[PDB]
């Protein structure tokens, strides 16, 4: 399992996540996406604030990190300002891969250019063999995108004519 | 205004810990150089720490500065977010 | 170099990567206060 840490400077309502997969398993396989807290010593903890199961069909893939699969939870994740949180990705199948950005390496779609600085300074890529002990990768971070929402006055559903 | 010299010092310092061996240079921010560090310690008794000693191989320009902090150590042997001391050291 | 200490490195001062075989060259000073202190100023 892999994980990526992040944080916000203010209280934000996390509505959905963005992830990029390079390959996936068969139809029946699935990947469990979780959001876990971060301890005082800068590592993920056992507390789980969100969890959802993504089937193989929902996982879009691409050979140039262009396809973005959107992850939605049922309860919104309320991220407190100044508190670090970690996305966690678990799956029993051994045929799942994800795009990762590493410093000093060439870009996939632009080999002429190289990632000069850290990809995401305030986060760290993690790897584990049992989802308890995490090995950090300081120079590497996942390609991801976090979406925060703001709620408006009223909502409407229209049903198709009977 | 006038200057003044502290004749009888309010305390006497003594170097209790000293790691003198050095072999290499490590950048203070290795993972963001284009194209922070810490060091743990402990004492067997209650001691009043007064000052630190550090050794720098190179520094930046005049306007640059380095923040020196003392942080606590958590139960699983890693630094925590608590800060017990903090100061700013100029390039000079 | 220092048995009871470990060198650490981090990209965000939160996640620390230890270096077991390496330690900083440093020294820590401890103080013992005395009964009185005295200042003298330059002459007027």
């Amino acid at each position: 399992p892999l994980a990526q840490s992040f944080q916000y400077d203010e209280n934000r309502t996390i509505s959905s996540l963005g992830l990029y997969f390079a390959s996936k398993g068969d139809k029946q396989s699935n990947v469990v996406i979780q959001i876990r807290g971060m301890g005082d010593q800068g590592y993920p903890n056992k507390t789980i604030y969100a969890e959802t199961v993504m089937n193989a069909d929902d996982i879009k893939v691409s050979n140039n990190a262009s396809a973005e699969t959107r992850v939605y939870f049922d309860d919104p994740m309320m991220a407190e300002g100044g508190k670090e949180y970690a996305i966690v990705i678990i799956t029993e199948n051994s045929d799942y891969t994800m795009w990762v950005g590493t410093r000093t390496k060439p870009k996939i779609d632009k080999p002429n250019e190289v990632i000069s600085g850290n990809p995401y300074l305030q986060g760290v890529l993690f790897s584990s063999s049992n989802a308890s002990t995490w090995t950090p990768h300081q120079n590497s971070d996942l390609k991801f995108g976090i979406y925060t929402s703001k709620f408006n006055e009223t909502a409407t559903i229209e049903f198709e004519p009977i | 205004h006038i200057w003044g010299r502290l004749i009888s010092a309010p305390f006497t310092e003594e170097r209790t810990i000293y790691q003198g061996q050095a072999s290499e240079t490590l950048n203070v921010n290795p993972y963001n150089i284009p194209n922070p560090l810490a060091q743990s310690f402990q004492y067997d008794e209650n001691r009043t720490i007064s000052s630190l000693g550090l050794y720098f191989a190179s520094k930046g320009d005049k306007q640059s500065n380095v923040v020196i902090q003392i942080r606590g150590m958590g139960d699983q042997g890693y630094p925590n977010k608590t800060i017990y001391a903090e100061t700013v050291m100029n390039a000079d």
